[PDB]
């Protein structure tokens, strides 16, 4: 029954798609800056204890090829004893690496791990990394292909989100998101990204538009680009969705999460470990879970994972604080609220992936931190931590604070 | 977005003054004559910045009235590099203002890049470093091909990269491997014929006059004939592929990780951070579009201008060089006399490659040696270098001929009549010196220079051999000739200040660079040389493995690990110096202190090895070449046995010879610190990220801090665990 | 805190990289098969307690790219809530795979996992991917990038392997190799491809060459097909380690690994797991581990691993009953061996990646299965497995008959 425990949890900001100032910065530097805020914080720390890194990284091609966590591992003069895996579980694959670090972590056989994601989208595209699902025709004609913008307003139609629903709560994003920007929530998190002679590139999330109206959402076209706007996917998804005879095409660019560069780091170890160290605990993982549904409409798996993390920690939601669901699209996070009845003022409190950003391979760790420092701000006891994946399957993580 | 240094009120005495001259044609052609009031050289200065700033701004504004743009120069040359004395004063607290200026100077060339006309470099004489990045940036490049005119982005010889976009667009034109390999990596020099071969200049023209005109020429026929893509450069056009591919092209993605291990094996190891950050400049940038890429560029840059390799060699080979060059050793108020016909005594490696330099330069020698067969094998040192030069296309069968005849081989001591410059480069034997003078200082004119190469001999001593001591002096020359660049200059006691300045004049007339050293014994040469071998045989005796030893000389920088190079100098000549050197203490009524180094040579005396000379050193010598490392040294030296830190072998080499200029500084061996950097770059090859060994102690730099107080810090570090050789002087402290 | 047991471990024979059976075979095909394989040795079994699958890639791009396990998961209509994730370890993700799925169960949060690799080398080659670590100058100039093979000959030259010491160990492989064949060793782990009309595609290593003679072996020359014909390496090795003068290159196609095309299934659950689904467990994990060397030599990562599961088990050398260490070049094993004082008749007893071939994601897996097989026929006990893996990486396993 080895506890896992969360010591630090830090984040780059998030450097837009279109004139972002991270577009220079190789995926690689973004992670060996947050391993070098690891060592400011804890200078004495005997990182030959840190026996594993492990990032989640979506497309793992070009600057993100070649197991970028052992990358950072030697770029960084980390010990070559630490190790350093790259995973892919698409959008989860930040909590997915956290997860797994704790649970092994439980298991006895690891002490102390690093654990996050990094995903440079303006210099590494979703889609470079192919696949069979999207580019073998035998496979893709079978599983029935589709992005997941159509399945998100594919949601909005079956469960009857208006256009005008999922602009108000891409307004409350932006909104909360302004909020603690402001409040000064965000200021131990997030670590300002410097060039080779200390110069500033990035202290801030770019993406955010803390001016956002009702009415300037109302302006916007839904104008994916991409897959999305080549043709086929509508039918291909009401074939199997038969009972739906047209999909409303609610999201846009305003209300569906933003593409942007960034990395997260997690420090993960037992009592021991951390004890042997001299580090605090901030947090504890309580129990995590993976599930998933319907592959087509895709984004619905949060509902059973967060359903398979309570029952598995003997919780319920009113046991819970905060609930934290990655803001992929508007729809989803409507849908998750209307199933699992979360109240208002428990959801996405600090703003999501709307107004910041979703850097894929690292958003699962970004949004878990987020939440271990909105609990320690609030003194709050339990926070649920999900996301939506691609392909139909979900992650949830509970986590306590110590 | 601003053209400009400043966007808020300066002080209007602080004004810079006007470089560019603005003309506009009735065809409306602007051209910019550059003609900076302050020097006879164009240079990136901010009384530039500012007025490429104003022209550049005034293009736009008048950009109805404009089709194309000239960019000319009033200089005898185009425009030749930076402000170094502003940029080597450029700290780590500067880098946000070293990244701005060269932001700026790029948002100018930009603008200039793609104004929609064409833009046309009329190059009149050399365009170097930031003068060819201003050429780039033009959309055609006109050349005049005129004597002395070079072209090239010499940046890295003094520790920067070209950061005006000379790297982004290089690369963008010849692509990551040809532009890193042919042009940056050595900051190369092109002559004008050259550089239109590989691309850097697009057409020549046989006078200055014809540049100009021939620009707007080409303006009027680009506007006719290619109007859609006039004023654009081939990066900036929809399908745009850079040569050799991209990074992610599958060709070059293969071959892209020896890209630094090739750097590595060149540079050795050296901790040379220049041509590391110009090949990680080149690659990032040919990741992404041509302005992120130009953004990388100027933080590289601003990496560099701001360390301390970067000051060491602006130090060197920018203000040391010049100071030399400029006549600082040369004594004041002496007049010139050129030189007729140079005698040379000795037909070895030494005197061959004398002779050839001298004939080279376009003098009349006689090689004479002691028999006709010796002098002729001479002469054929030169045939082989100019035979090798004509296969390679270097020189013309006219010139080379012409060389050749300028060296008369003889063995006859009458064949010196008329010599008026003689150099002896015979054995290192003071009464044999002494006689082979006496036998042609009657034959040869009266006002005739005595000039000795020798690297160990006293030349005060070696002058009492000849009637007019006024007229003897020490030229010091280093083996290979025709390669090494050093000429130390040893004025004995006896030696004029004329007879200084007519060696010092002929040192420049063959193309080197002098150093002038008072009489003493090694004088600074030979002396500092030795403590660098020396420290290196001690490592052998303590037990180093002698392949760490080499790796260390090598990692330092230096051209020759010290095992290969002491072969070289024969284990003999090192004996008989510790013997001579033993000899003047202990007849001088004082005690003898052995270096450990003494040892080993004795050593591998009694073992039969006493160099490459007679087959057999620290290497082994199969068919003329060496063959490794002599299996035999690790039983006799027990090695493996003592394993120090390879910084620690590093150091010990360095400071050894750091130590001991400061010595020939203090004793007044020297006379100035440039000759103290230059000579021991360019004489016994003192690794050039230092600026020179004495540059290395103001400009230390470690893990225990910078500058002379970290030197001393670490002298005394390695005194206290090596011996008391490492103890600095009082001139330290 | 809970056992992890190992039910099925199932491969494909290995096809070669020149003219070979496989190259007409998509990865994720060769999976699938495998998938397909497990659901006719247990027809009954509830799929949906299938939690996680978690595929070894390398080289995780083109027909591998896009979570090649989730493509998997959906591909073979497995139900949509066992998940899919791929990572890369370089070349322990096939046995990282098996590890994690191994302290996912001990975690108690899963109950049955598939784990394993693929990998199509000649249709997706080594580096396809890119990475910082080749391609990046600023890392590569600093990490000291140097391919495996250097490492190889230069641990060859440190601990006085001659070529003839190098080849004699690539002839014990291929006699192993065509010995265990011949016995039938393999027949029930190494499941045939068969093509969408159940015709033959292949059903043996065809890498092997049984005939194989000393002198044969003599007549190769040394390595010169990617990276290492490429100069400076050679003096960026010795610029490390400075007191080696000349490395003896010894190294070449006869001795090393072979590139080929391949993939491994490994099903790991715990107790209850099987006993529900009525399963038998084949094998128990006893322990990982993990650690590291200097990445230049890079291939001497297994001797720490090793040293650390046998502490962790509380075990010594003499408490295994089979080595199981991959055969990337000969070299490493025999400093592995030499290092450990490993008995010859309990060292790669079938065979190795000489033999048979090394498809980098997969090898940990099929490397595994063979010594699960094993322990069987042999009536033995225990059996360790271990692999060096680039960049100065090392994953170790010990497991015990069950
Ligand atoms: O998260 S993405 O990588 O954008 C992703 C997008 C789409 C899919 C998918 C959709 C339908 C059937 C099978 C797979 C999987 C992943
Ligand atoms: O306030 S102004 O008179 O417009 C003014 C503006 C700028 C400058 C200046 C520009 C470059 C280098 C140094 C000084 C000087 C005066
Ligand atoms: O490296 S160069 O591009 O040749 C370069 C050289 C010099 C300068 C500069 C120096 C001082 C004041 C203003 C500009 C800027 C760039
Ligand atoms: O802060 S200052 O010392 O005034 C300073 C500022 C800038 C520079 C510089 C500019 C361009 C190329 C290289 C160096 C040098 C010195
Ligand atoms: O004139 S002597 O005193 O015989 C004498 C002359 C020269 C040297 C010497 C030579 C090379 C390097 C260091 C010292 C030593 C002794
Ligand atoms: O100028 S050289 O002839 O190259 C030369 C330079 C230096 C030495 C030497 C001096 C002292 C101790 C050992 C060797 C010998 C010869
Ligand atoms: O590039 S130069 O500065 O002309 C230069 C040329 C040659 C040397 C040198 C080479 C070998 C042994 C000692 C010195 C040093 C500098
Ligand atoms: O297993 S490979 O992918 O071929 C691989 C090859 C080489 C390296 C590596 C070697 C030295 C320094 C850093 C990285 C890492 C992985």
């Amino acid at each position: 029954s080895e506890e896992a425990f969360i010591y630090e949890a830090i984040r780059t900001p998030r450097g837009k798609q279109k004139n972002g100032s991270l577009h220079e910065v190789k995926p690689l530097s973004l992670v060996v800056g947050l391993i070098d805020e690891l060592r400011k914080r804890h200078p004495d720390l005997d990182e030959n204890l840190i026996s594993d890194v492990i990032l989640g990284c979506v497309s793992p091609v070009g600057d993100q090829g070649g197991d970028i966590a052992r990358a950072a591992v030697l770029a960084s003069g980390m010990p070559v004893t630490s190790g350093g895996v790259q995973l892919n579980r698409f959008c989860a694959s930040g909590l997915e690496a956290v997860n797994t670090a704790a649970q092994k972590v439980r298991s006895g056989w690891d002490d102390l791990v690093l654990a996050g994601g990094v995903e440079s989208m303006s210099r590494v595209p979703m889609g470079s990394d192919g696949g069979a699902m999207g580019l073998d025709p035998a496979t893709n004609y079978d599983v029935m292909f589709v992005p997941q913008s159509i399945g998100a307003d594919l949601i909005a139609t079956i469960e009857g989100f208006s256009r005008e629903d999922v602009d108000a709560y891409a307004l409350r994003s932006q909104q909360k998101a302004a909020e603690a920007w402001s409040g000064g929530y965000f200021a131990k998190s997030v670590v300002p990204v410097r060039d080779q002679n200390g110069l500033l590139i990035l202290d801030h999330d770019e993406h955010m538009r803390p001016d956002t109206t009702k009415e300037g959402l109302a302006k916007l076209k839904p104008a994916f680009e991409g897959l999305a706007a080549l043709g086929g996917f509508d039918d291909v998804a009401l074939q199997k969705y038969h009972w739906v005879e047209k999909i409303n095409h609610v999201h846009t660019g305003g209300n569906s999460s933003g593409i942007v560069d960034g990395a997260a780091l997690v420090m993960i170890g037992s009592a021991a470990a951390g004890k042997l160290q001299g580090l605090t605990p901030r947090a504890r993982i309580v129990a995590t879970a993976t599930s998933g549904a319907d592959p087509v409409i895709m984004l619905t798996g949060p509902t059973p994972a967060t359903r398979k993390v309570l029952d598995r920690a003997g919780l319920t939601v009113d046991d819970i604080d905060l609930f934290e669901l990655n803001e992929a699209f508007a729809s989803v996070v409507l849908k998750f609220q209307k199933d699992l009845n979360i109240p208002d003022e428990k959801l996405n409190v600090n703003g999501g992936a709307i107004a910041m950003g979703h850097p894929l391979g690292a958003t699962g760790a970004m949004i878990l931190g987020t939440m271990v420092d909105e609990l320690e701000r609030r003194n709050a006891r339990r926070a649920l931590i999900t996301l939506c994946i691609g392909g139909g399957m979900g992650v949830a993580t509970i986590i306590e604070r110590v | 977005s601003s053209h400009h240094h400043h966007h808020h009120s300066q002080d209007p005495n602080s004004m810079p003054d006007n470089t560019i001259q603005w003309d506009k044609d009735a065809d409306g052609i602007v051209t910019l004559t550059m003609d900076d009031p302050s020097g006879s050289t164009n240079v990136m200065n901010e009384a530039y910045i500012e007025s490429m700033g104003k022209a550049v701004d005034r293009l736009v504004a008048e950009k109805d009235s404009i089709t194309g743009v000239v960019v000319a120069s009033a200089k005898k040359t185009f425009f030749a590099g930076g402000d170094v004395k502003t940029m080597i004063q450029a700290r780590p607290e500067d880098a946000g203002d070293v990244f701005n200026t060269v932001e700026t100077i790029k948002r100018q060339l930009r603008t200039l890049e793609t104004l929609g006309k064409p833009v046309v470099a009329a190059i009149n004489g050399a365009a170097l470093g930031g003068g060819l990045e201003i050429a780039l940036a033009c959309h055609h490049r006109i050349a005049a091909d005129v004597k002395g005119s070079q072209l090239g982005l010499p940046e890295v010889t003094l520790g920067l990269l070209p950061g005006g976009g000379g790297v982004t667009r290089t690369v963008r034109m010849f692509g990551i491997q040809n532009a890193f390999v042919s042009v940056l990596a050595q900051g190369t020099r092109f002559k004008p014929a050259k550089a239109k071969e590989i691309g850097l200049v697009d057409e020549l023209v046989a006078t200055v006059e014809e540049l100009v005109p021939a620009a707007k020429a080409w303006i009027k026929e680009e506007l006719k004939a290619n109007p859609d893509g006039a004023g654009v450069q081939p990066w900036d056009k929809k399908g745009y592929k850079m040569p050799g591919g991209t990074p992610s092209s599958p060709g070059l993605a293969a071959i892209l990780p020896s890209f630094p291990s090739n750097l590595r094996k060149q540079l050795k190891g050296a901790p040379m951070p220049a041509p590391r950050a110009i090949l990680a400049a080149a690659v990032e940038g040919a990741q992404v579009d041509f302005d992120t890429a130009s953004r990388i560029e100027s933080r590289y840059f601003a990496s560099l201008v701001t360390g301390q390799v970067a000051k060491n060699m602006m130090q060197a080979f920018f203000f040391d060089l010049q100071a030399i060059n400029a006549g600082g050793s040369r004594p004041e108020g002496i007049g010139k006399t050129p030189i007729k016909r140079i005698g040379v005594l000795g037909a070895g490696m030494m005197g061959a490659g004398i002779a050839y330099v001298s004939a080279k330069a376009g003098y009349e020698v006689v090689l004479k040696d002691v028999s006709l067969e010796a002098a002729a094998k001479g002469k054929g040192y030169s045939e082989k270098l100019e035979a090798k030069a004509l296969e390679r296309g270097r020189t013309t069968q006219e010139r080379s001929d012409a060389l050749l005849a300028r060296i008369t081989p003889t063995a006859d001591a009458a064949d010196f009549k008329g010599v008026d410059f003689v150099i002896e480069a015979v054995f290192e034997n003071q009464e044999l010196k002494h006689k082979v003078f006496g036998e042609i200082e009657d034959i040869v004119e009266p006002n005739a220079i005595l000039g000795s190469n020798t690297s160990t001999l006293p030349i005060t001593g070696l002058a009492t051999g000849v009637k007019r001591q006024e007229d003897f002096i020490g030229i010091h020359f280093f083996s290979p000739v025709d390669k090494m660049p050093l000429v130390e200059i040893i004025k004995g006691e006896k030696t004029s200040d004329e007879a200084l300045a007519r060696v010092f004049d002929y040192t420049l007339a063959i193309g080197k660079t002098p150093i002038v050293v008072n009489d003493s014994r090694g004088f600074f040469t030979s002396r500092v040389i030795g403590t660098f071998v020396n420290e290196a045989l001690a490592m052998l005796g303590e037990g180093v493995e002698p392949a760490s030893i080499e790796q260390a000389g090598s990692q330092a920088g230096y051209p020759a690990p010290p095992l290969q190079l002491s072969d070289e100098l024969n284990l003999e000549l090192m004996h008989k110096i510790a013997v001579a050197t033993r000899k003047g203490v202990e007849d001088a009524g004082g005690t003898y202190q052995p270096h450990p180094a003494e040892a080993v040579v004795e050593k591998m005396i009694e073992l039969g090895r006493s160099g490459r000379l007679k087959g057999a050193g620290f290497y082994e010598y199969a068919d003329g070449k060496r063959s490794g490392l002599w299996p035999g040294l690790r039983e006799t030296f027990k090695s493996g046995s003592s394993q120090p830190p390879l910084q620690d072998m590093i150091d010990r080499m360095l400071f050894a010879e750091a130590l001991e200029t400061q010595k020939c500084l203090d004793e007044g061996v020297l006379t100035s610190t440039a000759d103290a950097n230059i000579g021991s770059i360019m004489g016994i090859g003192f690794p050039p990220w230092t600026g020179g060994s004495a540059q290395f102690i103001v400009g230390y730099s470690g893990p225990a801090g910078t500058g002379k107080a970290a030197f001393v810090a670490r002298a005394r570090e390695l005194a206290a665990a090596y011996g008391d050789r490492f103890l600095p002087p009082e001139s330290l402290l």
